[PDB]
C-alpha cells in the first residue's frame, strides 16, 4: 500500500544527512532543524499508530518487505506487533525529548545531533524489524552512534565506560550473530530469515536450547541480567543527561523486548525450559540491584542501578507464562522508559546546577531548586512503583501474573512474590535516601550568594511531558495494556499447547 | 564551579549515608525552614492574571505571529474533536506548524549562548552573524587564539 | 621523549621533592609535557611546579583499587601515548605490569628490597632497588637513584639539581592567602608563619616515614613565649586546632588556616621567618630562600631532611638531643632572635 | 452499595475501582471529613507564618482524597491503590519541613515503615486471590464463610496471608512490630499530627481489620495474634508515654496506645467497641493535638522557636491562668481518654472491658493496668503544661526575667 | 486566634455529644460494679498524677498528707531506680528504634556496601579483566 | 446492573457493575492528542528563554553542555595557571 | 514434575468427560491460561452467578469500536463461567445435573455466537445476539439464587 514503516525508519538518517556541512556555526540552527525532525518523525509515527494501525488484530500490520541480498535471503522486512507498537511510540517520545533536553548542547552540536537522528532511526529499525538479520543491523546500528554521543558527551570517565559499553555490547551482539545465524542455517529446510514465515517451526530441543542460549546472551546485556551488567552503571552514570534518558529509556528495552520476540515465540519450547531460572534470576535481580544502590555514593549510579532493578519485573514478567505476566513486563517497559528517561535528566539537570555528584556532599538543595526538587520527588515515587503512577500497576501486575502462573507451583510461588516484595521495601530505602541526602537539609555555606537557577520552562516541561503519561497510566493502565494483550494472546497460545 | 586555586579536601567525610546538613544543635527554626517566616504586610498584588501573563513574558522569546500560533495550535487541535473528525489534517497542519516555526526560529538575533563555549573571551558583540551571511571567519579551528578585532 | 608520566606516591612531602627529579627531566630533553599520577594531598603540590600539564589523582598505593578505576587509568596512560614513566611507587611485580600495560618506551620504577619483586625485571628499563621499603625515611633526597639515571653521561653533564626545590606560587593564591593573613592580625612584611601543631590530620604535611614530626602546643607555647613576638601567624591543619590554639597560646595570637601546600607556599613568600617542624613548610622556606629555624626530632633525620643547611645560610637546623622532640627551647629562641632580624 | 466500574479489561484482571458503602465506610467517611475540615480550619492560621504554606494544602487535600479513596474501597486493589498514597501524603507531610533533617529521617522512617507493612499487605492480598481468585469484597465475605472446609487450601497458609494482611494495618495503626514512625511523625506540623493520627490514617489500619472481620473470625490463630498484637503495644504505647519531655510525642505514644486498644477489641471480635473507641478516640486525640499546638504556638512567643524548648513539657508550666479555652479544651480531651463518665466518653472503654474481662486473664487485666497507665501519664501531660507556675519566666529559675524586673 | 479556637470547639463539642453514643450499636452495625472497678483505677491513676505533678499551693489535697507523702518518700533510693527505669524505656523508645537502626537499617546499609563490593570489585572485575588481561597479553606478546 | 446479593454474614449488596471502556478510537486519539501537545511544548518552551544555560554561570566558565566540562575546565585551568607561571619563569618571575 | 516449576507443555485444565462442549470440536471463547480458584461447590455456585452478572452488566460496554474489549470480557467471563460450570456438572447430585449442563450448552452455544458476532465487528448482530444472551444471564443468575 504505501512504504510507512521504512519512511518512519530512515527518515531521521536522510533527514540529519541533508547537514552535510550547512555552514550554520551556532548550535541554534541545527538544535531546530533536527527537533522539528524529531517531531515530524514522531507524527509520522502516530498518524501510522492512529489511523494505519488496527488494535485488535494481533498480527503484523504496515507490512513491508524488499530484497536487499538474496544469499541470506536478507530482505527489509519491516512489521509491527502489538508488544512492539508501543515500544515505537515510546522511541519516538523519548528521543524527541531527549533531543529536546540537548538544546543547551554546543560543543559540536551539528555532530551531536546527527548521532541522535541516527540512534533515532536504528531503534525504530530494531523495534519495528521482522528480519532476524534486520534486527541485527539496526541492532548494531545505535552503537557507533552511541559511543560517540557518550565518548564526546558527558562523564568524566567518559571514554572507559564508552569503550566498556561498546565491547560489551559488540561482545553480546556476536552471540545475536551466532543466534541468528543457527537460526536461518539451521532451522529447517528452505532457510529463511522473516519471522513472521519462522514463529511456526520446529527446532528440536537440543537445539533450541542452544539459540536459546545464544539469544540470551545476547539480551542478558540490553535488558541488564546480573551476572552480565556491569556495563550499565559505568555508561548510563557517566553519560549526558539527553543520551542517558535514551539509554535507559528506550535502549535497555531492546533486549526486554528482544525476550519477547526471539525467545518467547520463536524458541517457545526451550523458554519453557529456561524461564524458571530466569524467573530466580529476575528475583534476585531486583534485590541486587536495590541494594547496589545504597552502595553508590553517586547520585546517577543509584538510578543506573536502579534501572537494573526495575528491570528485574520484566525479566520476571517475561519468565511468567501468563498474559498478565508479559503484558506487566511491556507495561514496565514502557513505564520505566517514561521512569528512568525523566529521572536520569532530572538528576544530570541537577549535576549542571549543583556541580556535585556524591551523596555525601550536596546536601540540602531543595530550597535552591525547588521544582526540580518536585519533579525528581514525583518521579521517584514513580519509581517506587507508587498507585497513580504506571509503575505500581506494572509491579503489581507482574506480581499477579506470578500469583496466577500455571507453570509454578506454590511453594515456588511464596518464595518468588517474597523475594519480589522485599524489592518494594528496598527500592523506599535507595530512593527515599537519594532523596533526603541530595534535597532535604540546610547547608550553612549556601545561604544566599550562590542562589543558583531553578529548573526553566524548558526542563520544567521534559519533567512535566514524561510524568503526564505516568499518570494517565496509574489511573488508566489501558493506554498500555490495550495495544498489546492480544498479540500476548498470540504468543500464550505457542505455550499452553 | 570555577575553583582557580585547588580546593581544600575535606579531613571530614562527613558519611557515606547520612546527609550534609548542619545538626539540630545549629539549627534555627522558623527561620531556615519558612515555619515563621512570612508575614503578610510585606506581599504584593497581582491576584493571579498580574502575575500568570509577568511569568509568561518572563521566560518567552515568542513575537507577534510566532506566539499566536503557539496560543491557537493546542486550541485547534483540542477542537479537532468535540466539534469535528478531519483525521489527516491534523496531521499535516501540525506538521506544517512545526516546519513554520523552526522557520521562524532561525531568528534574526542569534543570542551569543547559542554559540560554543571557546567564543567567550570579550567583546564578541563585534562578531556579528546575525546579518553577515556567509560568514567566513575561521576562528572554529580551536587550537590557537586569532586576534578577530577588525 | 616527549610525554613522560610520574605515578609517584607518599602525600604532600613526598610529591613535593619530586620537584627537583621532573625540572630535571624538563633539562635534560627541551620540551617534555610532564604529568603526574599521584596520590591526593599531592596534585594541590602540582600547583608549584610550572613544569607539569595534568596532575591526575590515582592513590597508587591503594594496591586495590576499583577495577573500573584500575582500568580507567590504565587506559588513560595508554591513550596519552607516554615515552617515560618514572613511577617511584616503590613495587615491583603486580605495578610493573601496571607499567607495562601503558603503551610506555621507558618503564622506569623503584623495587622493593623483599621478595615482592619477585620479576619486575621482566617488564622495566630499570631497578632502582631501594632501602627501609618506606623511601620517604631516606630524607629530602629519595630520588638520587632517580636522579642518577635520569640525564646520566651519554653527551653531556647531568645537572641533577637546579637550585633544588625552586617551587612557584601563582598570583590568585598570593593574592587569597594574602586576604587570609590580612584577616588575621599580620602585615604582609614583618609575620612568621609556625606550621608545627599537635593534630591528627593529613594536611600538616608531615612524611611518610616520620611519626613524631609534628611538636606539642604547651610545649610551643613555651617556645612562643620565650621569644618576643614578630607577630607569629600559626597554620593550623584543621579548624578544630584553632579553639584549641586560643586556649593554649592565648586568644591574641592570630592563626590561619592552611590546608593546601600551595596556599602554604604563598604565605611562605609574603613571610619573612619560618619556625616549622619536620613538614613540607621547611622545605618551601629553603625554596625562596626564606629564613627556617627547622625543628626536629633528631640531628639524624635533621640531616637527612635537610642535608643543604650549609647552603642557605639562614636554615640554622634545630633538632633534638635525645630522641621524641623534646628540644632544648632555648638555644632555639636564641639563633631565632639571630636570623630573623 | 457497591458501585463498582471496570478499569481494565484485558485478561484475568477484569479491575474494578467501586466503593463499597457501609456502614464502616460512612463512620470513616464523616470521622475523614469532619476532622480534616476543622484541621484545614486549624491549619489556615497554624501555617499562616509558613513560607511554603500552598504545598501543605496540596498534601492535605490529597491526603484526604487518598484516605477517603481508601475507606470507600469495593476491592483490595482500590485499597493497596489508596493505602500505598497514604504511605506517600503521610512522607511529605512529615517531611514537609525538608529543611531541617530530622524531619527528613521521621519522613525517610515513615515511609519505609509504611512500606515494610504494605509488603505484608500486597502479599496478602495476592495470597487471597490465589485462594480465592476475588479482587473485591462481595465475594470474600460470601467465600471465606464455607472456604476452610475444603482440602486444597492449607490453614497454615491462610493464617500465614491473614497475618500478611494484618501487617498492613500493624505499620499504618502503629502496632509493636512497626510503632516506630509515629514517635518520630511529630517532626511535621501539630495539624498532620491530628490528621496523620488520631485521624484518618491510623483509622485506616482499624478500618481495614474492621473490613475484613468477616474473613479473620474464620480464620483460626490469627485472632490472637491480632489480640496479642495489640495488649503488647497497649503497654508499649504506655509505658513510653510516662516520660516523653515533648507534648506531641506524649500524645503520639498515647495514640499507640488507643489503636492497640482497638486492636484488641477486634481482637475479641467486638466489631462495635472497636469503632466507637475509634470514633470517640479520634474525636478526643485530634483535640488534645489541636490544644498541642496552640499551647506551642502560646509557647513561640515565650522561647521563640525551638522544638526542644517550644515543645518541652517541663517548661511549659503553668497556662491555665493565660490560655482558659486551650485549658477547657485539653482538659476535657485528656479526661475523655481516661474514661471521665459523666462529662466524657468513658462508655466507649467500658464495654471494651465488659467485652475483654470475660474472655482472658491476660488481656484483661493488663488491659485495666493500662488504663490507669493512660490516666496517669494523659493527667500528667495536662499538668505539667496548664496547672502551676509557669515554669519558664519563674523566678526562682528565670534569671532573665529578674534581671528585666528589678530595673 | 480565633480560627484555632473554632476546630477545639467544635472538637469538644463533638467529644462531648459523643460520650451519649435502646441503642443504635445493633441498628447501624456486673455494670455499675465493672463501672466503679474502672473508675477507680482511672481514677488512681488521675492521683498518682495529682500528688506529684500538681503543685502545692493549689492542689486540693491536705498538706499534712503532701508532706507526708514527701516523708514516706524522701530517701529515693527505691524510686531512683523505678523512675530510672521508666525514663530509660521513654527516652531509648523502648530500645527498639536502637535495635532497628543497630540490625535492621544498618544490617542494609552493611549488605548494601557488600553488594556494591561484589558488584564493583569481583563482577565488575571480571570484566574488567578481560581487559587488563587482553592488554596484558598484548603488550607481551609484542615484547617476547 | 443491579443486583442483590444475599451474604449469611454482614447484610445485603446492592452492586452495580458499569462495565465500561474508554474504547480503542479514543485510545488513539488521546495518544494523538498527547504528541500534539509534545509537539507543542517541545516548540514552545524550546523557543523559551532557559534562565540557567544562557548566564554567564553556565555558558562562562565552560558551558558547552557536556558533563565532563567542569572536570575538564578544572584539569585544564591548573594546566593554563601552570603555563602561565612557565612564562612568568621565563621572563624572570 | 519436579515439584516447583512443573515444565514442558504448560497443560490446560481438563474438562471432566462432560458434554458442555460443542462436539465439532471443545469451544473457542475458552481463554487459554486463568487462574481459576478451587473454592467449593458453593463457591464455584456464586461464582458462577458473579460472572453471569458481570456478563449481563457488559450492556454499557458495547458500542462502535468497542468490540474487541467486548471480545476480551466475554471470553474471559465465559471461560470462568466454563470451568465453574464443569466443577459443578462434575459435582452435581446426578438429577439435576443433566437441565445443568443442557442449560450450560445452550448458554455457551450463545456465548461462541456472540463472539463470533463480536470478533469479526459486526455490532447490530452482537446486540441482536445480546438480547437473547441476556435472557439465558439472568436464568443462570436466577437458577443458582
Ligand atoms: C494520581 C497520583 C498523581 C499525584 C501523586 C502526587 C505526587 C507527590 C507530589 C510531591 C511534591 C513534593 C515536593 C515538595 O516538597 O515541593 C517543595 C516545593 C517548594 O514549594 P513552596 O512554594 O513550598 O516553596 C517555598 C519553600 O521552598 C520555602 O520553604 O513545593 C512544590 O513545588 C509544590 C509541589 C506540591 C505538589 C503536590
Ligand atoms: C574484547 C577485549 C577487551 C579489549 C579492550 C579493553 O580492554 O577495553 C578497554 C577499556 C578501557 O580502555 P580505554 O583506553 O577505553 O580506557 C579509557 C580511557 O580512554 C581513559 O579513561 O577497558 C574496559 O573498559 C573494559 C572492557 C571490557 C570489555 C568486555
Amino acid at each position: 500500500d504505501f512504504p510507512w514503516l521504512t519512511i518512519i525508519v530512515v527518515f531521521p538518517i536522510s533527514a540529519g544527512s541533508l547537514m552535510l556541512f550547512l555552514p550554520h556555526r551556532g548550535n541554534k540552527v541545527n538544535k531546530w532543524y533536527t527537533i522539528c525532525i524529531c517531531i515530524l518523525e514522531l507524527l509520522l509515527t502516530t498518524y501510522a499508530f492512529c489511523y494505519n494501525f488496527k488494535m485488535d488484530d494481533p498480527l503484523i500490520q504496515l507490512s513491508e518487505d524488499y530484497k536487499w541480498i538474496d544469499f541470506f535471503d536478507f530482505y527489509w522486512r519491516m512489521g509491527i506487533d502489538g508488544l512492539s507498537i508501543g515500544t515505537i511510540l515510546l522511541t519516538g517520545f523519548i528521543t524527541t525529548l531527549a533531543t529536546l533536553a540537548a538544546f543547551p548542547v554546543t560543543r559540536d552540536s551539528r555532530f551531536f545531533h546527527f548521532l541522535m537522528l541516527a540512534m533515532y532511526s536504528g531503534q525504530i529499525g530494531s523495534f519495528s524489524s521482522r528480519d532476524l538479520l534486520l534486527f541485527f543491523i539496526m541492532w548494531e546500528l545505535e552503537l557507533i552512534p552511541v559511543y560517540l554521543l557518550l565518548s564526546m558527551w558527558g562523564g568524566k570517565k567518559r571514554l572507559y565506560s564508552a569503550t566498556k559499553f561498546i565491547l560489551y555490547t559488540a561482545g553480546s551482539s556476536i552471540f545475536l550473530l551466532i543466534g541468528v545465524l543457527g537460526i536461518s542455517l539451521y532451522g529447517s529446510n528452505e532457510p529463511t530469515l522473516n519471522l513472521e514465515l519462522l514463529a511456526n517451526k520446529s527446532y528440536p530441543v537440543t537445539l533450541e536450547i542452544l539459540f536459546y542460549i545464544g539469544f540470551l546472551i545476547a539480551f542478558a546485556v540490553k535488558s541488564p541480567i546480573i551476572p552480565l551488567h556491569t556495563w550499565l552503571p559505568d555508561t548510563h552514570g557517566e553519560a549526558h543527561y539527553s543520551t542517558c534518558m535514551l539509554l535507559a529509556g528506550i535502549l535497555l528495552k531492546m533486549g526486554a523486548y528482544g525476550l519477547v520476540r526471539i525467545n518467547m515465540e520463536l524458541l517457545p519450547h526451550a523458554h519453557s525450559m529456561f524461564s524458571p531460572w530466569l524467573l530466580v534470576v529476575g528475583t534476585i535481580q531486583i534485590i541486587y540491584a536495590a541494594s547496589t544502590s545504597p552502595g553508590q555514593r553517586n547520585l546517577k549510579k543509584r538510578i543506573a542501578y536502579s534501572s537494573v532493578s526495575h528491570m528485574g519485573f520484566i525479566i520476571i514478567g517475561i519468565s511468567s507464562i501468563t498474559d498478565p505476566g508479559l503484558n506487566g513486563a511491556i507495561l514496565q517497559i514502557i513505564s520505566h522508559g517514561f521512569i528512568g528517561a525523566a529521572l536520569f535528566f532530572l538528576a544530570g539537570t541537577s549535576y549542571d546546577r549543583i556541580r556535585l555528584v556524591y551523596l555525601d556532599e550536596m546536601g540540602g538543595m531543595a530550597i535552591s531548586i525547588p521544582k526540580i526538587f518536585t519533579m525528581f520527588t514525583i518521579l521517584s515515587m514513580a519509581s517506587l512503583a507508587l498507585p497513580g503512577m504506571s509503575g505500581f500497576i506494572a509491579e503489581f501486575i507482574v506480581f499477579f501474573g506470578i500469583i496466577t502462573s500455571q507453570k509454578y507451583f506454590l511453594i515456588s510461588k511464596i518464595f518468588i512474590i517474597f523475594v519480589m516484595a522485599i524489592g518494594m521495601i528496598l527500592t523506599p530505602i535507595y530512593l527515599l535516601s537519594m532523596l533526603r541526602q541530595m534535597f532535604y537539609g540546610y547547608k550553612l555555606i549556601n545561604i544566599k550568594n550562590f542562589s543558583f537557577f531553578d529548573s526553566g520552562p524548558r526542563e520544567l516541561f521534559l519533567s512535566i511531558s514524561i510524568l503526564l503519561p505516568i499518570i494517565g497510566i496509574g489511573i488508566y493502565p489501558d493506554f498500555v495494556l490495550s495495544l498489546a494483550s492480544d498479540k500476548v494472546e498470540s504468543i500464550l497460545s505457542n505455550y499452553f499447547y | 564551579g570555577l575553583s582557580q586555586i585547588e580546593p581544600d579536601i575535606n579531613e571530614d567525610p562527613i558519611g557515606q549515608f547520612e546527609t550534609n546538613s548542619i545538626e539540630m544543635e545549629d539549627f534555627k527554626y522558623g527561620y531556615y525552614d519558612g515555619a515563621h517566616t512570612y508575614y503578610e504586610g510585606e506581599v504584593q498584588k497581582g491576584t493571579f492574571w498580574g502575575a500568570i501573563a509577568d511569568d509568561i513574558a518572563a521566560v518567552d522569546q515568542t513575537n507577534g505571529f510566532q506566539g499566536l500560533i503557539s496560543c491557537m495550535f493546542l486550541p485547534a487541535i483540542a477542537l479537532g474533536m468535540y466539534f469535528d473528525a478531519p483525521g489527516e489534517y491534523l496531521f499535516i497542519g501540525a506538521a506544517l506548524f512545526t516546519v513554520v516555526f523552526c522557520i521562524i526560529e532561525m531568528d534574526k538575533p542569534d543570542q551569543p549562548h547559542n554559540f560554543e563555549p571557546q567564543i567567550y573571551k570579550l567583546e564578541r558583540g563585534a562578531r556579528d552573524k546575525l546579518i553577515n551571511d556567509y560568514n567566513t571567519m575561521s576562528i572554529w579551528d580551536f587550537n590557537d587564539k586569532y586576534g578577530d578585532v577588525w | 621523549v616527549r610525554r613522560c608520566c610520574c605515578v609517584i606516591s607518599g602525600g604532600v612531602y613526598e610529591n613535593l621533592l619530586f620537584f627537583p627529579t621532573i625540572q630535571l627531566i624538563k633539562d635534560r630533553y627541551p620540551g617534555v609535557q610532564v604529568d603526574i599520577l599521584t596520590t591526593e594531598r599531592g596534585k594541590q603540590t602540582y600547583e608549584l611546579n610550572k613544569n607539569v600539564r595534568w596532575a591526575n589523582v590515582y592513590d597508587p598505593d591503594d594496591h586495590w583499587p576499583e577495577p573500573a578505576e584500575y582500568t580507567d587509568m590504565i587506559g588513560l596512560l595508554k591513550g596519552r601515548y607516554y615515552d617515560m614513566v618514572l613511577s617511584t611507587k616503590l613495587a615491583g611485580l603486580g605495578h610493573a605490569a601496571f607499567l607495562f600495560m601503558t603503551t610506555a618506551r621507558d618503564r622506569v620504577s623503584y623495587i622493593y628490597p623483599n621478595v615482592n619483586s619477585a620479576g619486575a625485571g621482566l617488564m622495566l628499563s630499570e631497578t632502582f632497588t631501594a632501602e627501609n621499603t618506606n623511601l620517604s625515611e631516606l630524607g629530602y633526597s629519595m630520588y638520587t637513584q632517580m636522579e642518577d639515571w635520569l640525564g646520566r653521561p651519554f653527551r653531556s653533564v647531568p645537572r641533577t639539581p637546579l637550585l633544588p626545590l625552586r617551587v612557584s606560587i601563582s598570583r590568585k593564591v598570593k593574592e587569597v592567602v594574602a586576604a587570609k593573613y590580612r584577616n588575621a592580625g599580620a602585615v604582609t612584611g614583618k609575620f612568621i608563619v609556625i606550621h608545627g601543631i599537635e593534630s591528627d590530620s593529613k594536611a600538616s604535611m608531615q612524611s611518610k616515614g616520620d611519626a613524631d614530626s609534628l611538636l606539642s602546643l604547651e610545649k610551643w607555647a613555651k617556645i612562643i613565649k620565650g621569644v618576643r613576638g614578630f607577630k607569629p601567624v600559626f597554620v593550623i591543619p584543621h579548624e578544630k586546632e584553632r579553639e584549641n590554639v586560643e586556649d593554649f597560646v592565648g586568644d591574641d595570637t592570630s592563626i590561619v588556616f592552611i590546608t593546601t601546600p600551595g596556599q602554604l607556599a604563598a604565605l611562605i613568600n609574603d613571610s619573612a621567618g619560618v619556625i616549622a617542624t619536620n613538614t613540607a613548610a621547611i622545605q618551601l622556606a629553603n625554596a625562596r630562600d626564606k629564613p627556617c629555624i627547622g625543628l626536629f626530632s633528631s640531628e639524624e633525620k635533621g640531616k637527612l631532611f635537610v642535608p643543604y643547611a650549609e647552603e642557605k645560610s639562614n636554615c640554622v637546623i634545630i633538632a633534638s638531643k635525645t630522641g621524641k622532640l623534646a628540644d632544648i627551647d632555648i638555644g632555639t629562641v636564641k639563633n631565632a632572635m639571630q636570623v630573623f632580624e | 452499595h457497591q458501585n463498582v466500574w471496570s478499569w481494565t479489561i484485558n485478561n484475568e484482571f477484569s479491575f474494578e475501582f467501586g466503593y463499597f458503602i457501609d456502614p464502616l465506610t460512612s463512620i470513616m467517611s464523616i470521622l475523614i471529613t469532619t476532622v480534616g475540615i476543622l484541621v484545614l480550619i486549624y491549619s489556615d492560621n497554624y501555617m499562616s507564618h509558613d513560607q511554603g504554606y500552598l504545598r501543605f494544602f496540596a498534601y492535605m487535600g490529597f491526603f484526604n482524597t487518598s484516605m477517603l479513596g481508601l475507606v470507600t474501597s469495593s476491592n483490595l486493589i482500590q485499597v493497596y491503590f489508596f493505602w500505598e498514597l497514604v504511605g506517600m501524603c503521610s512522607y511529605l507531610l512529615i517531611g514537609f519541613w525538608f529543611t531541617r533533617p530530622i524531619a527528613a529521617n521521621a519522613c525517610q522512617k515513615a515511609f519505609v515503615t509504611n512500606r515494610v507493612g504494605d509488603f505484608g499487605l500486597l502479599l496478602g492480598i495476592l495470597g487471597l486471590y490465589w485462594i480465592t481468585g476475588s479482587f473485591e469484597f462481595q465475594d470474600l465475605f460470601e467465600i471465606f464463610n464455607n472456604l476452610i472446609l475444603n482440602n486444597r487450601v492449607n490453614l497454615l497458609f491462610l493464617t500465614l496471608c491473614a497475618f500478611l494482611l494484618f501487617v498492613g494495618p500493624i505499620a499504618k495503626s502503629a502496632q509493636f512490630p512497626l510503632h516506630v514512625w509515629l514517635p518520630d511523625a511529630m517532626e511535621g506540623p501539630t495539624p498532620i499530627s491530628a490528621l496523620i493520627h488520631a485521624a484518618t490514617m491510623v483509622a485506616a489500619g482499624i478500618f481495614l481489620v474492621a473490613r475484613l472481620l468477616p474473613l479473620f473470625i474464620v480464620i483460626p490463630s490469627i485472632m490472637y495474634i491480632i489480640s496479642l498484637i495489640g495488649i503488647i503495644t497497649v503497654l508499649l504505647g504506655a509505658t513510653l508515654a510516662l516520660a516523653q519531655k515533648d507534648i506531641k510525642r506524649g500524645l503520639a505514644y498515647s495514640t499507640m496506645s488507643q489503636l492497640g486498644y482497638m486492636m484488641l477489641a477486634l481482637g475479641m471480635g467486638s466489631y462495635r467497641s472497636a469503632l466507637f473507641h475509634l470514633i470517640t478516640h479520634a474525636y478526643s486525640k485530634a483535640l488534645l493535638f489541636l490544644g498541642s499546638g496552640s499551647i506551642i504556638h502560646s509557647m513561640e512567643a515565650i522561647v521563640g522557636y525551638s522544638p526542644d524548648k517550644s515543645q518541652n513539657m517541663i517548661l511549659m508550666g503553668g497556662l491555665t491562668k493565660h490560655v482558659p479555652i486551650t485549658k477547657t479544651a485539653f482538659l476535657i480531651g485528656t479526661l475523655s481518654l481516661c474514661g471521665i463518665p459523666p462529662l466524657a466518653c468513658f462508655w466507649s472503654k467500658d464495654e471494651i472491658l465488659n467485652d475483654s474481662l470475660l474472655f482472658s486473664p491476660i488481656f484483661a487485666i493488663i488491659a485495666c493496668s493500662t488504663a490507669g497507665l493512660t490516666a496517669f501519664y494523659m493527667f500528667r501531660i495536662y499538668l505539667l503544661t496548664f496547672e502551676g507556675h509557669l515554669n519558664t519566666y519563674f523566678l526562682n529559675y528565670s534569671g532573665k526575667k529578674s534581671g528585666s524586673f528589678y530595673s | 486566634d480565633n480560627t484555632i479556637l473554632f476546630p477545639m470547639l467544635i472538637l469538644v463539642l463533638f467529644t462531648l455529644f459523643i460520650g451519649a453514643i435502646n441503642q443504635e450499636g445493633i441498628d447501624f452495625d456486673e455494670f455499675l460494679r465493672n463501672a466503679t472497678f474502672s473508675v477507680s483505677i482511672a481514677f488512681f491513676g488521675i492521683f498518682i498524677a495529682y500528688c506529684l505533678y500538681k503543685p502545692f499551693y493549689s492542689s486540693l489535697l491536705n498538706l499534712t498528707l503532701l508532706n507526708s507523702f514527701q516523708k514516706w518518700n524522701s530517701k529515693r533510693i527505691h524510686w531512683e531506680k523505678l523512675i530510672n527505669f521508666v525514663y530509660n524505656w521513654s527516652y531509648n523508645r523502648g530500645y527498639i528504634d536502637s535495635f532497628f537502626k543497630t540490625s535492621l537499617i544498618e544490617s542494609i546499609r552493611r549488605l548494601a556496601k557488600q553488594t556494591t563490593f561484589f558488584d564493583k570489585r569481583i563482577i565488575d572485575g571480571i570484566t574488567n579483566g578481560v581487559g587488563i588481561t587482553s592488554f596484558f597479553v598484548g603488550e607481551v606478546t609484542k615484547y617476547i | 446492573a443491579v443486583m442483590v446479593q444475599q451474604i449469611e454474614g454482614m447484610r445485603d449488596i446492592i452492586t452495580e457493575k458499569h462495565v465500561w471502556h474508554l474504547s480503542d478510537k479514543a485510545i488513539k486519539n488521546v495518544y494523538m492528542f498527547y504528541i500534539m501537545f509534545t509537539c507543542w511544548g517541545c516548540l514552545y518552551f524550546g523557543s523559551a528563554k532557559d534562565p540557567f544555560y544562557d548566564s554567564e554561570e553556565y555558558r562562562g566558565d565552560g558551558g558547552d553542555g557536556t558533563g565532563y566540562w567542569v572536570y575538564e575546565t578544572v584539569c585544564i585551568s591548573p594546566f593554563l595557571i601552570l603555563l602561565g607561571k612557565k612564562e612568568k619563569n621565563l621572563e624572570m618571575h | 514434575d519436579n515439584g516447583f516449576w512443573i515444565d514442558g507443555p504448560l497443560p490446560i485444565p481438563p474438562i471432566y468427560n462432560n458434554i458442555v462442549n460443542e462436539k465439532t470440536g471443545t469451544r473457542t471463547f475458552i481463554k487459554k491460561g486463568v487462574y481459576v480458584a478451587d473454592i467449593g461447590t458453593k463457591g464455584r455456585m456464586y461464582r458462577v452467578k458473579k460472572n453471569a452478572f458481570d456478563l449481563l452488566a457488559m450492556e454499557d460496554l458495547i458500542g462502535p469500536d468497542t468490540l474487541n474489549y467486548v471480545k476480551k470480557y466475554l471470553r474471559l467471563k465465559s471461560t470462568f463461567l466454563f470451568y465453574d460450570f464443569d466443577n459443578l456438572i462434575s459435582a452435581a447430585a446426578s438429577e439435576d445435573k443433566q437441565p445443568l449442563t443442557d442449560l450450560a450448552n445452550r448458554l455457551f452455544d450463545n456465548f461462541e455466537k456472540l463472539e463470533d458476532a463480536a470478533k469479526t465487528k459486526n455490532l447490530a448482530e452482537t446486540e441482536s445476539c445480546y438480547k437473547d444472551t441476556k435472557f439465558l444471564l439472568q436464568e443462570v443468575m436466577t437458577r443458582m439464587a
